[PDB]
């Protein structure tokens, strides 16, 4: 996260770190949506251009974390993966369209003050909150500039008008994406960066005061560049796929 | 860079 | 879960984090 700040303890209890077994390293961000399911970006697990194609046994899920590098004894819980599910129409060849994947855990994780699932939006929540100007929140242990942070970083960013998102890049933007971030003329800044991929873009509903994950950190050209914005997978648009996988394999 | 994690995982 | 999105150390105890108000203030419509 670029230009964000340290997260408060228990501020993002659904935050998940995707951890590579060997070499031991941070692979991506992710989120807890139930005691057995974790949501992330498909490119965190499959991206042929960079010869990335992880299988279940290559990684681990660390939940309830705050510190990036430390083993948080008595706080974080480490889970193994039972199965990975990538959207069948995830477009890694062109523009990361449908950048979403699910991971089922071998055993249920116990909730605590530091571990708690985030909600997934229904049609009305998405229609009501996914509006230009409305701010969401992005969290991650990714790079601070285009070294690494000591603890989870957080930044609030405004959703941007679709025409503006499109005119900021040469990449083909789809309805399964939305972008967020400040304009150069707005002064404030902030953006997700390398390592933040797969992390959640959340919003707190003013209707029922619950947090909903509206997006997944997907891509950006550089980090926090003026005139550029961060792009996120539109979670509601792909919820039918999410429900299908969980109904069938859950 | 990362502190080792218990071998059990 | 019927308890999704309610944080143990925040919503559950009726405590607000340092910047959530920024989000609420942006939901002007
Ligand atoms: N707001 C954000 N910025 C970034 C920049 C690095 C990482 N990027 C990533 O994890 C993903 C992995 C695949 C390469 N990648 C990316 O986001 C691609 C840009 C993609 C390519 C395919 C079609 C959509 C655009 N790489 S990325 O920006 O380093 C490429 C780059 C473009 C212009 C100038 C300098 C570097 C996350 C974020 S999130
Ligand atoms: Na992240
Ligand atoms: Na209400």
């Amino acid at each position: 996260i670029v230009e964000g700040s340290d997260a408060e303890i228990g501020m993002s209890p659904w935050q998940v770190m995707l951890f590579r077994k060997s070499p031991q390293e941070l692979l991506c961000g992710a989120s807890l949506i139930s005691d057995r399911w974790v949501l992330t970006a498909a490119h965190c697990l499959l991206y042929p251009p960079w010869d990335k194609n992880f299988t279940e046994n290559d990684l681990l899920v660390r939940i309830g974390k705050h510190s990036r590098t430390r083993y948080e004894r008595n706080i974080e819980k480490i889970s193994m993966l039972e199965k990975i599910y990538i959207h069948p129409r995830y477009n890694w060849r062109e523009n990361l369209d449908r950048d979403i994947a699910l991971m089922k855990l071998k055993k249920p994780v116990a909730f605590s003050d530091y571990i708690h699932p985030v909600c997934l939006p229904d049609r009305e929540t998405a229609a009501s909150l996914l509006q230009a100007g409305y701010k969401g929140r992005v969290t991650g242990w990714g790079n601070l500039k285009e070294g690494q942070p000591s603890v989870l970083q957080v930044v609030n960013l405004p959703i941007v008008e679709r025409p503006v998102c499109k005119d900021s890049t040469r990449i083909r933007i789809t309805d399964n994406m939305f972008c967020a971030g400040y304009k150069p003329d707005e002064g404030k800044r902030g953006d997700a960066c390398e390592g933040d991929s797969g992390g959640p873009f959340v919003m707190k509903s003013p209707f029922n005061n619950r947090w909903y994950q509206m997006g997944i950190v997907s891509w950006g050209e550089g980090c926090d560049r003026d005139g550029k914005y961060g792009f996120y997978t539109h979670v509601f648009r792909l919820k039918k796929w999410i429900q299908k996988v969980i109904d069938q394999f859950g | 860079d990362f502190e080792e994690i218990p071998e059990e995982y | 879960e019927a308890d999704c999105g309610l944080r143990p150390l925040f919503e559950k105890k009726s405590l607000e984090d340092k910047t959530e108000r920024e989000l609420l203030e942006s939901y002007i419509d």
